[PDB]
């Protein structure tokens, strides 16, 4: 399934890179336990091969789901009542299940938030986090520039 | 799990230390290492301590 | 404490390790503390003493 330099999508610490598989063991079973790391957290992490799809490390999303996120952005007419503060209990469950289609919602929900209002403190630092996640996680879907996928943003977000 | 104590340099020479009223140190970084049982992992950070 | 507090396959020793009260405890071993004396030089026989 996976080879060596794979641009390989890590929950919840986003996209990354293997160098090799060690063939290391327990009880004498020498498994294919491959080793990964990122450079957001500047570690390494060795992970089975069994375990792959169990921690959900996954291959990068192609412009089928940016096609897909682009289809869920200009359609931000959803509805919260006034505790706003289960909203961020909400969205916090959101960010904790980190589905891609989910963190463009919430992104582009508090884009038409402070579109129209501005948030609080904790509010603009969940959007900021969630933002460049999603769109550190683009940037490497289409494999081009942070900021460029930054300037993709602002024609999509809300334009 | 932790492991390898290392030592970086210091951060700046003994009498610029004396003068400018900087203590004189060097940084610590600890090679941390967490493992789930559950799943099995290894998580080798490098950590200024 | 924050082993169980915080979620699970996405913390990191990072999130983990706090070292204020590390370097805490060594600033106040340094300082304000029955051993750590000043350097009594009045000359340099009482360096050595």
């Amino acid at each position: 399934i996976f080879k060596v330099g794979d641009t390989v999508v890590y929950p919840h610490h986003g996209a990354a890179l293997v160098e090799a598989i060690e063939t290391r063991t327990i009880k004498g079973e020498q498994k294919e336990y491959l080793v990964l790391k990122v450079a957001q957290g500047d570690l390494t992490v060795r992970v089975p091969a069994e375990n792959a799809e169990y921690v959900g490390v996954r291959d990068v999303v192609g412009q089928e789901g940016l096609d897909k996120v682009f289809q869920v952005l200009r359609a931000p007419h959803t509805e919260e009542p006034t505790n706003w503060s289960r909203r961020y209990k909400a969205n916090l469950e959101k960010l904790a299940s980190g589905d891609v289609n989910k963190v463009a919602e919430v992104v582009r929900d508090l884009w038409r938030r402070d579109q129209e209002r501005g948030l609080s403190a904790g509010e603009k630092r969940m959007l900021a986090k969630a933002r460049q996640i999603l769109v550190g996680e683009l940037a490497l879907a289409e494999s081009t520039d942070d900021a460029k996928a930054e300037t993709i943003l602002d024609e999509v977000l809300a334009a | 799990s932790f492991s390898d104590p290392r030592f970086d340099d210091v951060k700046a020479p003994v009498d610029e230390c004396k003068d400018k009223d900087m203590t004189y140190a060097a940084p610590l970084f600890v090679t941390a290492e967490f493992i789930n049982n559950n799943t099995g992992e290894i998580k080798s950070q490098t950590v200024f301590m | 404490e924050r082993m169980t507090t915080q979620d699970v396959e996405a913390i990191t020793p990072q999130t983990l390790i706090n070292i204020r009260p590390v370097v805490a405890a060594i600033k106040e071993f340094f300082g304000t503390s029955q051993l750590s004396q000043f350097m009594d030089q009045n000359n340099p026989l009482s360096g050595l003493t």
